[PDB]
């Protein structure tokens, strides 16, 4: 009575391929993302009805090349920017270089906005001691400074920008896009760059872009 | 003053290397060269397991050659019956970073762990019928990259904080710690007789343990990358490793050395996974250009491909009577060679 | 839709055309 | 709106009142008369010997409204007989009144679209092939394009029987059998499943065209939704919704103004059910494809000439949705006559039967994934 | 201190260096000959028969 | 065995200049692209120049641009920095860093605590 155990191991496989179904529809409709500042930190949060889950690595060590691969389908990473500076961006370079992470997004978020505005007077090290081509350098005439600030400000935020958008704008060949923020709602900008990533995404397999 | 301890070391290392070299009175190359090769060896595919969603790290076949859990990345357990394709147990896990899987001998067990740095054992046999989480092994520093049951109770594991690990599954406690690797251990591999072990890290260095002492036997170095993959020899006197450097390399325990190179100038892609066939004569090795090359491993020649997956081939297995290779991949798909 | 337009076009020519190569049999005698 | 069918009745209603006649006839009792008779085109009345006969010119004719005052001759000449000349052995006769005082160009059309679909036919059954064969391609978005493909060639070979039917039904076979007043294929439910089937896959491929546009919007609008249950309604709107609308017009062109195996819309009234259907696939296709564009042009300046990128991307997404139809949709057959209906009828047909062309190369053989599929396989194949 | 990890390389290096190491060609002359002893038992190497196989 | 030997450290004046070599050993030199890496006193491992694989794209730290300048030598498997106009700041302990995998254009964790294709260092004093 074989076919009588295989027609009850093909009992099971419906069962179980009922379920994973079920379970397709829950991970297609999720974005998870990284977050790059027990063994890993897990954040949901819900923004106009679309779930993001977050994932932030913890009680790992400083070496990622290994377990940085498993986050090569990502909808995005989200770098958070804080030597502190180039350590950054050179931890950029890698992610933005590396062959798995070369479809994947990131979002920059160039924290320490009040420190920066704060550390400018006559305190400003971070910028000008480790970046002497800053002091030959101009806020651009596009730039959209926020209401109400130092104009030694808004110079240090876009040069921080243009030191990232150099690295990525530096082949980027249209698989992976650069969203430098904090130069201008943290979920709601998340939010929005995902929904581009999604979009830029469909509009490749339709070979619209 | 520790730099006459760093130039002592610098002195038993030149020892150490001139014993190896007094040793290598012939190549392994040469006492092969008139033996008959293995020809062309030509895998089809024969089965495509279909069912997980985001890409798998890990499978490991069981002892009957035939049940098989497969690892992915979506949160899966997935236990394969490979003759009938059907699924047996779909087993949802609370951390979706999986990176490795295990398969108790006796069949009764499952084990997984990745990024939450936590080993996992599975009860498949239990009394209601569900599968329910058994232990959870905590104490690792870092992300679990392998794990390997002894037996029941026992399972060594592997971990991104260099070192490995004995447990006592009952008790849930660390029973031996494996110290000496400077990177992530990335893949251990029993010894036939389960009384040895070796250890590929991310220093491009591999160590054989002994399980009961619980030290270091040997450090074989050679490879110039980090080693993701290590598998033993059937008769437990040898093993092979796969690096980044895009090369395997074949290790003796008794010679304490290396032997053959897998390697060829088309290939610049790391190897991702390792293992030998029934009796040896074939290496077989994963790599990052989505293929799998047959390597003789008495000759050094590539003996054939394996050729059907359209991503990373993460993980690779021979069943435990030689008949059917597996692979799973970063396109989600598990296939069976044969 | 266009199909339709040109074949009841193509339809109508050739009703007429047949409509008027049956009084020309009559015409013939027949 | 004429029509033989009723040419041949008229005929037999004229051939039986003046039939009747020639038996009922009161004698003309003058000697020399002239012996009435019934040639299958007149009746003529006895006449007086060496005078002309006028006769009414026949009210049977097709063209008879034309002229109600014409006349048909023939003259007693005073022997009892009619005049007759050298090569020709009949009764002189005079039809100089009473006769009815471009194939190119449809035959110009019918040729493009031909070559059209036959092209486009053939290049859609290489191009489901090659999506059907490769699992890899497999996705929603490709069973979608299969759904559209099988709808591209099912409207081709609807054109080539309906080609072919017009030629059965009208026919030197056919015909005969219609002036012998015996059946016709015209009047068989077989030809006129044949335009029933005709208005089925044409409207069919004009809503799979909106399904493969409202399938991409809702990719684009960032809305995410049940896969396995959306691809069911998609199936049921592409394939169930034109019955909705081909089956009343059936209906309606049965139990209403059948004839002509329904080839001829005499109502024009009754052809709204058809045409309005897919005007809205017209112009929803029309409407999806303004917001796909602004979405394409916000994508491209994000990135800071756009306009080669631009126009690559609006020109690869016309023959996707069918949008070269809506620069001559409104343009309503009645109210399309003259040269006009030339250029509605030309840009129409020469743009749809070569509409499965594009479709195939942009969306099958020029896609970069198929490319891809064609490479990791000829290397594969030569390891053997 | 880092002198704490360098005295332990020195001891394991020590117990590392005194084994007993056996020649190349007599290692691998008995790899060579487990291959040969086991050659008919693998069957990736000598395909069986479409019968015995259970993937046929 | 991969191996990194950093040589030509020593003590300078301000505004001196001073050579740093390393030999490389264990692996193939020509494939990886090679870093130097600093750590001051109290300080962590800092990043300070990087070489490809061929010495075309070359780079460097912001506060040495156009006083250092690195330079491989593919033939011997010698990597060196050439310090000048050197800063009593520019006192640290100079490492030879290779990156993990070949023919790759990103370069992981070369500053990392632990990291194994890193030599001992030469001290080099302002
Ligand atoms: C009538 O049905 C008997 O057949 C002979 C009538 O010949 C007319 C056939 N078609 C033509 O002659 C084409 O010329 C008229 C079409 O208009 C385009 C300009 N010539």
């Amino acid at each position: 009575d074989q076919r009588n155990e295989e027609k009850a191991q093909r009992e099971a496989n419906k069962k179980i391929e009922k379920q994973l179904q079920k379970d397709k529809q829950v991970y297609r409709a999720t974005h998870r993302l990284l977050l790059l500042g027990s063994g890993i930190f897990e954040t949901k949060f819900q923004v106009d009805k679309v779930n993001f889950h977050m994932f932030d690595v913890g009680a790992q060590r400083d070496e990622r090349r290994k377990w940085i691969q498993c986050f090569n389908d990502v909808t995005a990473i989200i770098f958070v920017v804080a030597n502190r500076l180039q350590a950054a961006l050179k931890l950029f370079d890698s992610i933005w270089n590396n062959k798995w992470l070369r479809d994947t997004s990131v979002i920059l978020f160039l924290n320490k906005q009040d420190l920066l505005a704060e550390k400018v007077l006559a305190g400003k090290s971070k910028i000008e001691d480790y970046f002497p081509e800053f002091a030959r350098y101009t806020t651009p005439e596009d730039a959209t400074p926020e209401p109400g600030e130092d104009p030694r400000v808004t110079r240090a935020k876009y040069f921080i920008r243009d030191e990232f958008l150099r690295i990525s704008t530096a082949s980027g060949d249209g698989r992976h896009y650069c969203y430098p923020h904090f130069t201008c709602e943290n979920i709601r900008r998340v939010f929005n760059d995902c929904r581009d990533i999604i979009q830029r995404m469909h509009l490749r397999q339709y070979e619209l872009l | 003053e520790l730099d006459q301890l760093r130039q002592e070391a610098e002195q038993l290392k030149n020892q150490i290397r001139d014993a190896r070299k007094a040793c290598a009175d012939a190549t392994l190359s040469q006492i092969t060269n008139n033996i008959d090769p293995v020809g062309r060896i030509q895998m089809r595919t024969r089965r495509t397991l279909r069912g997980h969603l985001a890409k798998i790290y890990a499978m490991h076949w069981g002892t009957d050659s035939r049940l098989l859990v497969s690892a992915s990345q979506d949160g899966k357990l997935i236990i394969w019956d490979s003759y009938t394709t059907n699924k047996v147990h779909a087993i949802p896990l609370r951390s979706s970073w999986v990176m490795t899987c295990a398969y108790a001998p006796s069949g009764n067990y499952v084990a997984c762990g990745g990024l939450d740095n936590i080993c996992s054992i599975y009860n498949l046999k239990t009394r209601e019928g569900n599968v329910r989480v058994s232990r959870e092994l905590a104490g690792h520093t870092g992300y679990l990259s392998c794990c390997r049951f002894l037996d029941d109770n026992q399972i060594v594991t592997s971990s991104g904080d260099t070192t490995c690990a004995l447990w006592d599954i009952e008790t849930g406690q660390q029973t031996t710690t494996f110290t000496g690797h400077t990177g992530d251990v990335m893949s251990l591999s029993l010894a036939p007789d389960t009384r040895l072990f070796v250890s590929g890290a991310c220093d491009a260095s591999a160590k054989l343990w002994d399980v009961r002492e619980g030290m270091c036997r040997q450090t074989f170095t050679g490879h110039e990358s980090d080693i993701n993959a290590i598998c033993f020899f059937p008769n437990g006197n040898a093993f092979a490793t796969g690096s980044d450097d895009a090369t395997c390399r074949l290790f003796d325990l008794r010679a304490d050395q290396e032997l053959m190179t897998y390697s060829h100038d088309n290939i610049i892609c790391g190897i991702t996974s390792v293992s030998f066939s029934k009796s040896g004569r074939l290496l077989l090795a994963g790599y990052d250009d989505f293929n799998c090359n047959v390597w003789d491993a008495l000759k050094a020649d590539r003996a054939g491909v394996l050729a059907g997956h359209d991503n990373r081939v993460s993980c690779l297995g021979v069943t435990d009577d030689g008949m059917a290779v597996a692979t799973g991949s970063w396109d989600s798909f598990l296939k069976i060679w044969n | 839709h266009a199909e339709g337009t040109f074949t009841s076009d193509v339809s109508s020519y050739l009703e007429g055309q047949a409509a008027k190569e049956f009084i020309a049999w009559l015409v013939r005698g027949r | 709106t004429v029509s033989l069918w009723e040419t041949v009745q008229k005929w037999r209603e004229y051939r039986r009142q003046c039939q009747r006649s020639l038996t009922e006839d009161p004698p003309p009792a003058t000697d020399l008369f002239c012996n009435r008779t019934f040639d299958e085109y007149a009746c003529w009345p006895d006449g007086e010997p060496g005078s002309f006969v006028n006769v009414s010119c026949p009210w049977y004719l097709p063209w008879a409204s034309s002229v109600p005052q014409g006349h048909v001759y023939r003259f007693c000449t005073a022997e009892g007989l009619w005049l007759q000349k050298d090569n020709s052995s009949l009764p002189w006769r005079d039809l100089s009144e009473c006769e009815e005082s471009p194939e190119e160009q449809l035959l110009f059309l019918y040729i493009i679209y031909t070559v059209g679909y036959a092209l486009s036919f053939s290049a859609l059954v290489i191009a489901s092939a090659i999506l059907l064969g490769f699992r890899h391609l497999h996705c929603t978005r490709n069973y979608i394009h299969l759904n559209l493909f099988a709808s591209f060639i099912l409207r081709a070979l609807s054109v080539f029987i309906k080609d072919a039917a017009l030629k059965w039904m009208y026919s030197t076979a056919a015909q005969q059998h219609q002036w012998d007043g015996l059946l016709s294929y015209q009047d068989s439910l077989s030809c006129r499943l044949v335009f029933l089937l005709m208005q089925y896959c044409v409207a069919a491929n004009y809503y799979w065209l909106l399904v493969e546009g409202v399938y991409l919007y809702t990719l684009l609008a960032f809305s995410v939704f049940s896969e396995q249950w959306i691809f069911r309604l998609y199936v049921s709107i592409g394939w169930g919704v034109p019955l909705l609308f081909v089956v009343p017009w059936g209906i309606v062109k049965y139990l209403y103004e059948d004839e002509g195996c329904w080839t001829r819309n005499s109502n024009m009234n009754y052809w709204l059910i058809i045409r309005l259907p897919i005007l809205f696939a017209i112009g929803v296709n029309f409407l999806i494809f303004v917001r796909v564009i602004c979405i394409v042009v916000s994508k491209l300046k994000a990135n800071l000439d756009i306009k080669c990128r631009l126009a690559k991307s609006t020109l690869t997404l016309i023959p996707l949705l069918g949008t070269h139809e809506v620069i001559f949709a409104f343009v309503m057959d009645e109210h399309a006559r003259g040269t006009l209906r030339f250029i509605k009828l030309f840009t129409e047909l020469s743009f749809t039967s070569f509409q499965g062309l594009m479709v195939a190369i942009l969306y099958c053989f020029v896609n970069n994934e198929v490319q891809l599929e064609f490479r990791k396989s000829w290397e594969r194949w030569r390891l053997e | 201190a880092s002198i704490a990890q360098a005295r332990k390389l020195v001891e394991q290096l020590k117990m590392e260096a005194n084994i007993d190491r056996i020649k190349v060609s007599k290692a691998a002359a008995d790899l060579m000959a487990y291959c040969e002893a086991h050659a008919k038992e693998d069957p990736l190497l000598t395909p069986v028969p479409a019968s015995e196989n259970p993937f046929r | 065995q991969v191996q990194l030997q950093e040589s030509g450290g020593g003590l300078v004046q301000p505004g001196g200049s001073l050579r740093l070599s390393c030999a490389a050993s264990g692996f193939t030199f020509s494939n990886y692209k090679m870093n130097w890496v600093r750590q001051a006193p109290g300080k962590g491992l800092e990043w300070v120049s990087d070489i490809s694989q061929s010495g075309a794209s070359i780079s460097y730290t912001g506060s040495v641009k156009g006083r250092f300048t690195i330079s491989r030598d593919n033939a011997k498997n010698t990597l060196y920095l050439q310090m000048n106009s050197l800063k009593p700041e520019d006192t640290a302990v100079y490492y030879c860093a290779r990156c993990p995998a070949p023919f790759t254009r990103d370069c992981f964790d070369v500053t990392s605590t632990t990291y194994a294709y890193r030599g001992q260092g030469t001290q080099v004093t302002v």
